[PDB]
């Protein structure tokens, strides 16, 4: 339910490692999982990420681990970045530039359109 | 409608002389105009047969229309006029469409002259409100389909 809802805090990476007979197995994997999970929400949502935001919310133990995973995915250029902000304005208004996206393919649309009737 | 005559005289008709003479006929009887034609026919020859010498060279000749399909299949109008046309139609089409609730309530009758007043049969909102909807969907996708075409293909 927890990672389904997107309460990532909730989740544990706490329990599970408790019994030791064969549960933690699977939750030391799960712990990459989730972590790559945070990356990506992290990436398309904030324009910024800074150092005390970070090593709570990806879930690392360092300051090393962000080092690593922020420039893979190119975030990297301090606490202050600009990924996220831009391409959410980009996306609306494409009535003074050209284009076909939706509703297909356009010059099949057309014909198939008049097949069906 | 043609006919042909050889002309020979009444007499001929009267006996019956004239399908000895005309053999290697096959003969045909048509009616522009009456009684008073077929008797005229029947002095004459009657109608001997005409038989055509065409084939396929002199038949294309006969088909065409235009080769300036090639500049026409392409072109499409200025976008205000793709609007009143639509305009035009859907406006048309609240006129006819109170009709057509009555038409759909009832029509048990089958018989066409007491259909025609019960539920304005005559002055069909159906075939009316069809033949609307298909020029409507045929003109749109023609137009919008030819500005697409071409916007892709110049540049």
């Amino acid at each position: 339910q927890y990672l389904m809802e997107g309460s990532y805090n909730k989740v544990f990476l706490a329990k599970g490692n408790i019994p030791a007979e064969s549960y933690t197995f699977f939750i030391d994997i799960l712990l990459d999982t989730i972590r790559d999970e945070i990356a990506g929400c992290i990436e398309k949502a904030y324009e910024k990420i800074l150092f005390a935001e970070a090593t709570r919310i990806l879930f690392f133990s360092t300051p090393k681990k962000m080092t690593d995973y922020a420039k893979k995915r190119g975030w990297l250029l301090g606490p202050n970045n600009y990924y996220s902000f831009a391409s959410q304005q980009q996306k609306p208004e494409d009535s003074t530039i050209p284009s076909t996206e939706l509703a297909r393919q356009v010059i099949e649309y057309a014909r198939q359109l008049e097949m069906i009737v | 409608v043609i006919d042909a005559f050889r002309l020979i005289n009444a007499n001929m008709m009267v006996l019956g002389h004239e399908p000895r003479q005309t053999t290697s006929n096959l003969g045909h009887l048509n009616k522009p105009s009456i009684q008073a034609l077929i008797h005229g026919l029947n002095r004459h020859y009657y109608s001997i047969t005409i038989n055509y010498r065409k084939n396929e060279l002199e038949q294309k000749m006969l088909l065409n229309l235009h080769k300036k399909s090639w500049m026409e299949g392409l072109t499409l109008q200025d976008y205000s006029e793709h609007c009143k046309h639509n305009e035009s139609v859907v406006k048309e089409m609240l006129e006819l469409a109170k009709n057509y609730n009555k038409a759909v309530e009832e029509e048990d009758k089958m018989t066409p002259e007491q259909l025609a007043i019960k539920n304005v049969g005559k002055q069909d909102p159906k075939r009316h409100l069809e033949e609307h909807v298909d020029v409507l969907m045929t003109s749109n996708i023609v137009q919008c389909l030819a500005a697409m075409l071409d916007t892709v293909v110049f540049k």
